[PDB]
RNA sequence: AUUAAACCUUGUACCUUUUGCAUAAUGAACUAACUAGAAAACUUCUAACUAAAAGAAUUACAGCUAGAAACCCCGAAACCAAAC
RNA sequence: AACGAGCUUGGUGAUAGCUGGUUACCCAAAAAUGAAUUUAAGUUCAAUUUUAAACUUGCUAAAAAAACAAUCAAAAAGUAAGUUUAGAUUAUAGCCAAAAGAGGACAGCUCUUCUGGAACGGAAAAAACCUUUAAUAGUGAAUAAUUAACA
RNA sequence: CUCUUAUCUUUAAUCAGUGAAAUUGACCUUUCAGUGAAGAGGCUGAAAUAUAAUAAUAAGACGAGAAGACCCUAUGGAGCUUAAAUUAUAUAACUUAUCUAUUUUAUAGUAUAAGUUUGAAAUUUCGGUUGGGGUGACCUCGGAGACUCCGAAUGAUUAUAACCUAGACUUACAAGUCAAAGUAAAAAUAUCUAUUGACCCAGAUAUUUUGAUCAACGGACCAAGUUACCCUAGGGAUCGCAAUCCUAUUUAAGAGUUCAUAUCGACAAUAGGGUUUAACUCGUUGGAUCAGGACAUCCCAAUGGUGUAGAAGCUAUUAAUGGUUCGUUUGCAACGAUUAAAGUCCUACGUGAUCUG
C-alpha cells in the first residue's frame, strides 16, 4: 500500500482495536476452563466398535479383556499424558451386540451393562491411577526400563463411592451384593439372567485381577527379563511386606 | 482569579457600604455569619403536635406575639440554637418547614383573604408557596417559574406537605412559563399576586460559588436585572384584578433593585396603560414585628429587613401595592 | 429511534415479528397483534399484514377518553388506523395416530 | 516521412508526489560495480494410508501424514555503562 | 576548532504512526462512506472488493393497497446473474461540472443529497464540459461533437 | 555632498608556465499577447531569425550556497522551575527494639533493624475542540426547533412485579429494546417523566450482592509549568431584522414671500453614517541608481461654454509630447523657501546575484 504504519511493517498487535478497550479484555472472566488440566478423561468405547473389533479377529473374546488388549488390537487409542484415565463403555450399539465377553473398563453405564449381561458376559469396573495406566497401555517399555512392577493405588476419595458400589460393578464392591443388583437390572430391561456358572468357561469369565495388580498374572515387585526369558521375584522379607500391602 | 464570592463582596463594599454607611459594619458581618432558621408548622394532623414540641424547644412564635393563619416558631432573641431537622408526620406529611422568618413577611403582608385567586410568579421552591398554601384555606392559587428543574422540586415540596386532595383541586396549579409573557395570558385574573423577582441573592452569592450572579460570564444578566425586574413587576400589575393587592419582594439590599424598580414600574403603568397605583404604608406592621425584626426607615418605599447579629433573619425587601382601578 | 413500519403490506409475518415501533400511538394494535409496554406492535400469529381504519371506541373506565368521545357532535364519528395480521396457517390438522 | 542529413507535419522530460491536474514541489552531471519481502496458526493445491493416520508422547463423529505455497531497505534528536 | 552540558567504545541492526527508496514479461478483475480510538500524518470493525466452492433464483421493471416521490412490490416481460460458505487484504483526505435542499421558509458562501466525467476528436485557454463499447495491420470508407454570429 | 575629476599602485586585459570551487535531468537553450497556481526559453496564436568566438552589464532562469526566520504536527526529545505525580538508608534528627555500661527500676550511649519527620536529589509527564493569544469555556446521554433552547447522571408513588422460553427490533463491536407459549406465586402490567460507566481489582454475606463529576463520560491504578538557550523528524507558508438619530436627492403639509431682493420647509419616500439591538486581543518597507508603461492631464500646447467687459478665474472636451525642485524638524507626517508645474497611479518596497536604513 501507501506510506503508513502497516506499510512500515510496524502495525500494532492482534486484538488491538485502535485504543478503545479491546473485545477480548472487556468481557467478564468466567470459569469455563478452570481446572481443565486436572479433569479426568475416559476415551469412550461403544458396543459397535467392540462388536466390530471382535468380528474381525482383532480382539480375542475367549480370553479376558483389559485395557492392554484393547490397545494391542488398536481398538482404542489412549494418551496418559493428556489426562486419560481409561475407557468408558457406551450404550451406542447395544442392540447389535450379541457377544459374551469379560470386559474390564474403568467406567460403565447402566444400559451398556445390560448388553454384556444379557448375552451372558461379565462387566467389571476398575480404577487405574496415572502411573498404573501408563504401564497398562504400554507394558513392554516398562519391562525394558528394568524397574520392578509397581503397586496400584486405590481410588482417591472422590471416586471411592463409585468403585465400591455394587450397581456400578466396582472391583472393590462387595461380592455378596452382585447377585441382587444383576437381577434388578435383568427385570428392568426384560431379560432373564443367564447362569454363568453352568457355562463351560466359568473360570475365565469369573477371572478378576487382584486390586493391587496391573496385570492379571504378574504380582507387584517382580522383574521381567525379556533377554533371558525369565521372571525375577525378590526374596527379601522387607520388600515382600511393602509389595504385599 | 477572583472567585464570584470575592467579586460579590467587592460590589457591596463600593456601593452598599455608601448607601448604609455606619450600619454597613454590622450588616457585613451578619451576612458572613450563619443565617438563622425559623421552623414553619405544616398544620394538618401535626398542627397541635408541632406546637407542643416547639414549646419544649423554647422556640416562640413571633406571629403569636404580634397578634397579642400562619404560625412560625422561632428561637429567642440572641439565641444561636439550631432547630432539629424536619421529620415526617404520622400521616406522611413533613411536620415543619425550615425557612427564614423574613421570607414569611411578604406572605403575611399580602393580606390574604378567603375566596381569592392568587398567582405566584417565579415562586420557585422559596417556601412562600407552602406558607401561602397553608394560608389558602379558601383561595384558588397558581404557581409559575421560568426554569423546570427549579420547578421540579417545587412539586416535590408540595407532595411532602400539601395533602393530595387539596392539591388535586384546581386550587393548586403548577406551570413553568415566562412571567412577562404570562401577563398577557390572564389579565385582571388574580386578586392577590406575590412577585418574587430573581435577585442577586447577596447572602447566597457570598456563601455559594455555584450559580452565582457575580460570575464574570453572567455579567450580561446582572446589569440587565433592573430591566427584567420592572417587566416582571409590570406583568403582575397587568394580571391583578381591579382593586387588587400585589406584593413585590427582593432579597438584595440594592437601592437600585428595590425602590427605583417599584416606583419606575408604577410610572410605566401610568403612562403606557393609564393605570394608577395606591401606595400602602406598613409602619404599623413594623411596630408589631420590632421584637423579631429590625428595619431601617431610610427607604422611601418598601420595608426592608436588615440582617442583624441579634436578629439575623435578613435580608428581605417587600413592598405592597394596591391597584387603584 | 428509527421508528417506522418494519413490515409493509403483503409481507409474511411470523409469530414474534415486530410490525413497527412508534413513539406515540400513530398505529393502533389490530386483531392478533399484541401491544408492548414500550408501545411497539408485535404479531401473535403467522399472517399477512393489512392496514385498515376502523371506528375507535374507548374503554368506559378511562375518564379522558370518554369525555373526548362525548364532546364529539352526534353526527361526527372518529376513526383510527389499525394494523392487522390475517392468520395464514391452520391451527391444527387431524391424523390417524394408530388403528386399535 | 522523403529522391534528399537539416527545411515540411505531429508532439507541454523522467520518477516520486500531491485528488484520479501540473508550466508545480522533491531526487538525478555521466559510466562501471554493489544496493531493499524473511517465518506456515487458519486456508488452497498435490499425493500416501484410511476409522484410522504418524518411525514413542499427536490428532480424529473422514480423518491423518507428507510436499509445495508468507509477511523489506536507509536515516534522527536522544538514553545508560565504562574508559579517555 | 558548534557544550542548555565533553568525547571514544559498548548496549545497538536503539526507536521512529515521520521523509526517502524498494530491480523481468504477459493476461485479467479492481474503492477517500458508517463507528470507536491521547483519535483526526495511525489503527481496528462494518461496508465495499476479490479468489475458490455450494445451489437457485437475481437485476431492470415491479398493477392494484397500503405507511405517505420516494419506503414497500405480482403476475408478466427484457435479460444473467443473485444468495450462502471458506480465505484475504488495501482503503478510511478527493477533484470539477450539473441538479435539490439547509444554514442567515435567501442568493451567494460552508455544508448535505442525487447524477456524470477522467481522448488521439472538438470548445482562444482545455485532467472535470460535449462527441467516443476494448486493441490490432492496411497509401480503404461512411460518420459524431465542432469548425461563431448576421441577428 | 552640490559635482565630479586627475595621476600612481593594485587588479584587470594580452604572451608564457601551472592549475581549483560551488554548480550541472537532458537541451538544437529567442520576442509579444493569451492561458495558468501573484507564475511561460519549451504549451496556444502571431512575429523575428546565416554560423561561431573575445570583452562588458546583472533583467530573468520562482539563479546557487548556510546548522537562519515564520505558523502547525509528533501519545519525538532535552534544559530550567517548582504549588505536578511517584519515590527518596544525601543529610540531619528523634521513637521502640538490639546491645555495653552502670544503679533498683533508672538514666546513659549504639558497626543494626522497624517506624515517624523534614528533603540534597533521582524518575517520568505535558488530553481534545474552539481562523493565533490571554480569559471564558465546552468533551457523555436524551427532549424540542431548524445549528438555537431544556434537562440527567433520576426522584416520588408504589399492598412489590417470579422463573423459563418461540420469534424479532437495534447495532461495527460492546451495550440497549419488545415478547407468545410453558411454569409459579397470588386473586394479568410498579407509576409517570427520561436516563447510561466495560474489564481488572478491591469489598461484603451464608450465595446472593455492592464499589466512579473513571463527567477527557469506550474509562491509562497514580504525573503541572517553561524555553528568545533550545533540538530532531516532517508538513505549511515564504448578507441578515428591528429601535431611534443624523445626514443626501426627490415629496411639500405648510407657511411663504416683495424695484441689481426669499424662499425655507411638516410629512413621506428613497440612498449613506452611527447608535441601541448578542461570549472575554491583531493581521512587509523607506532611500540611492536606472527607470518601462497607463491617462483617470499636474505643467507646456489646441479649444467649447460662462452668472467670460479688461484683468484673475471657474466648468468642460481633445491631446501622453517633454518636463514634473531644494531643504528643515524624522518617523513618515508637518514646516520654509521657490517653480511654468512641484500630476494620480502600475511595473511582486518596479529594481537587495547593483548598494543601503
Ligand atoms: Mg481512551
Ligand atoms: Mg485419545
Ligand atoms: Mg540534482
Ligand atoms: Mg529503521
Ligand atoms: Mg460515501
Ligand atoms: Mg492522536
Ligand atoms: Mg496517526
Ligand atoms: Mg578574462
Ligand atoms: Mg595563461
Ligand atoms: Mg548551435
Ligand atoms: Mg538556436
Ligand atoms: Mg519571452
Ligand atoms: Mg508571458
Ligand atoms: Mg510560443
Ligand atoms: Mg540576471
Ligand atoms: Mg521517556
Ligand atoms: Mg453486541
Ligand atoms: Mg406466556
Ligand atoms: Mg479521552
Ligand atoms: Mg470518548
Ligand atoms: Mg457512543
Ligand atoms: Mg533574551
Ligand atoms: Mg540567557
Ligand atoms: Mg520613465
Ligand atoms: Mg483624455
Ligand atoms: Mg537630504
Ligand atoms: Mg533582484
Amino acid at each position: 500500500g501507501h506510506k503508513g504504519e502497516r506499510q512500515r511493517g510496524t502495525r500494532p498487535r492482534l486484538g488491538f482495536e485502535g485504543g478503545q478497550t479491546p473485545f477480548y479484555i472487556r468481557i467478564p472472566k468466567y470459569g469455563f476452563n478452570e481446572g481443565h488440566s486436572f479433569r479426568h478423561q475416559y476415551q469412550p468405547l461403544s458396543l459397535r466398535r467392540l462388536q466390530y473389533l471382535i468380528d474381525l479377529g482383532r480382539v480375542d473374546p475367549t480370553q479376558p479383556i483389559d485395557l492392554t488388549q484393547l490397545v494391542n488390537g488398536r481398538g482404542v487409542t489412549i494418551q496418559p499424558l493428556k489426562r486419560d484415565y481409561g475407557v468408558q463403555l457406551v450404550e451406542e450399539g447395544a442392540d447389535t451386540f450379541q457377544a459374551k465377553i469379560n470386559i474390564e473398563v474403568q467406567l460403565a453405564s447402566e444400559l451398556a451393562i445390560a448388553a454384556i449381561e444379557k448375552n451372558g458376559g461379565v462387566v467389571t469396573t476398575a480404577f487405574y491411577d496415572p502411573r498404573s495406566l501408563e504401564i497398562l497401555c504400554k507394558p513392554i517399555p516398562f519391562f525394558l526400563r528394568g524397574q520392578p512392577i509397581p503397586k496400584r493405588m486405590l481410588p482417591p476419595e472422590s471416586l471411592v463411592p463409585y468403585y465400591t458400589d455394587a450397581k456400578n460393578r466396582g472391583y472393590l464392591a462387595d461380592p455378596a451384593k452382585f447377585p441382587e443388583a444383576r437381577l434388578e437390572l435383568a427385570m428392568k430391561f426384560g431379560y432373564v439372567l443367564p447362569d454363568i456358572t453352568k457355562d463351560e468357561l466359568f473360570r475365565m469369565l469369573s477371572a478378576r485381577k487382584d486390586p493391587r495388580q496391573i496385570f492379571f498374572g504378574l504380582a507387584p515387585g517382580w522383574v521381567v527379563n525379556m533377554a533371558d526369558k525369565k521372571i525375577l521375584k525378590p526374596t527379601d522379607e522387607n520388600l515382600l511386606k511393602y509389595y504385599s500391602s | 482569579q477572583f472567585t464570584a464570592s470575592r467579586l460579590a463582596l467587592q460590589n457591596f463594599d463600593m456601593t452598599y457600604s455608601v448607601q448604609f454607611g455606619d450600619l454597613w459594619p454590622s450588616i457585613r458581618v451578619s451576612l458572613l455569619s450563619e443565617q438563622k432558621y425559623g421552623a414553619l408548622v405544616n398544620n394538618f394532623a401535626a398542627w397541635d403536635s408541632v406546637s407542643a414540641k416547639l414549646e419544649q424547644l423554647s422556640a416562640k412564635d413571633f406571629v403569636s406575639e404580634a397578634i397579642s393563619n400562619l404560625r412560625c416558631f422561632t428561637f429567642s432573641r440572641g439565641d444561636v440554637s439550631r432547630f432539629p431537622p424536619a421529620r415526617l408526620g404520622s400521616l406522611g406529611l413533613m411536620d415543619y418547614y425550615l425557612m427564614d422568618a423574613a421570607s414569611l413577611l411578604p406572605v403575611l403582608a399580602l393580606g390574604l383573604q378567603h375566596g381569592d385567586t392568587v398567582l405566584d410568579l417565579c415562586a420557585a421552591p422559596g417556601g412562600k408557596t407552602l406558607a401561602l398554601l397553608q394560608t389558602g384555606c379558601c383561595r384558588n392559587l397558581a404557581a409559575n417559574d421560568l426554569s423546570t428543574s427549579r420547578t421540579g422540586r417545587l412539586q416535590k415540596v408540595l407532595h411532602s406537605y400539601v395533602p393530595q386532595d387539596i392539591r388535586e383541586g384546581n386550587q393548586v396549579r403548577v406551570t413553568s412559563w415566562d412571567g412577562r409573557k404570562w401577563g398577557e395570558l390572564e389579565g385582571d385574573t388574580y386578586d392577590r399576586v406575590l412577585v418574587d423577582v430573581p435577585c442577586t441573592t447577596d447572602r447566597h452569592s457570598l456563601h455559594e460559588e455555584e450559580n452565582n450572579i457575580f460570575q464574570r460570564s453572567r455579567k450580561k444578566e446582572r446589569q440587565m436585572l433592573p430591566m427584567l425586574q420592572v417587566q416582571l413587576l409590570a406583568a403582575g400589575l397587568l394580571a391583578t384584578k381591579p382593586g387588587g393587592h400585589v406584593v413585590y419582594s427582593t432579597c438584595s439590599l440594592s437601592h437600585l433593585q428595590n425602590e427605583y424598580v417599584v416606583q419606575g414600574a408604577i410610572e410605566l403603568l401610568a403612562n403606557q396603560y393609564n393605570i394608577k397605583v395606591q401606595v400602602e404604608d406598613l409602619s404599623h406592621f413594623r411596630k408589631l414585628f420590632m421584637d423579631t425584626f429590625c428595619f431601617f426607615p431610610s427607604c422611601q418605599v418598601g420595608e426592608l429587613v436588615i440582617p442583624n447579629l441579634m436578629v439575623n433573619f435578613g435580608p428581605m425587601y417587600f413592598c405592597k401595592l394596591h391597584r387603584l382601578p | 429511534k428509527h421508528y417506522g413500519i418494519k413490515k409493509m403490506e403483503g409481507h409474511y409475518v411470523h409469530a414474534g415479528n415486530i410490525l413497527g415501533t412508534q413513539r406515540q400511538f400513530r398505529w393502533h394494535p389490530g386483531a392478533h397483534v399484541g401491544l408492548g409496554r414500550n408501545k411497539c406492535l408485535y404479531a401473535l400469529e403467522e399472517g399477512i399484514v393489512r392496514y385498515t381504519k376502523d371506528v375507535y371506541v374507548p374503554n368506559p373506565k378511562n375518564t379522558e377518553a370518554v369525555d373526548l368521545v362525548t364532546s364529539l357532535p352526534k353526527g361526527a364519528v372518529l376513526y383510527k388506523t389499525f394494523v392487522h395480521v390475517v392468520p395464514a396457517k391452520p391451527e391444527g390438522t387431524f391424523k390417524l395416530v394408530d388403528m386399535l
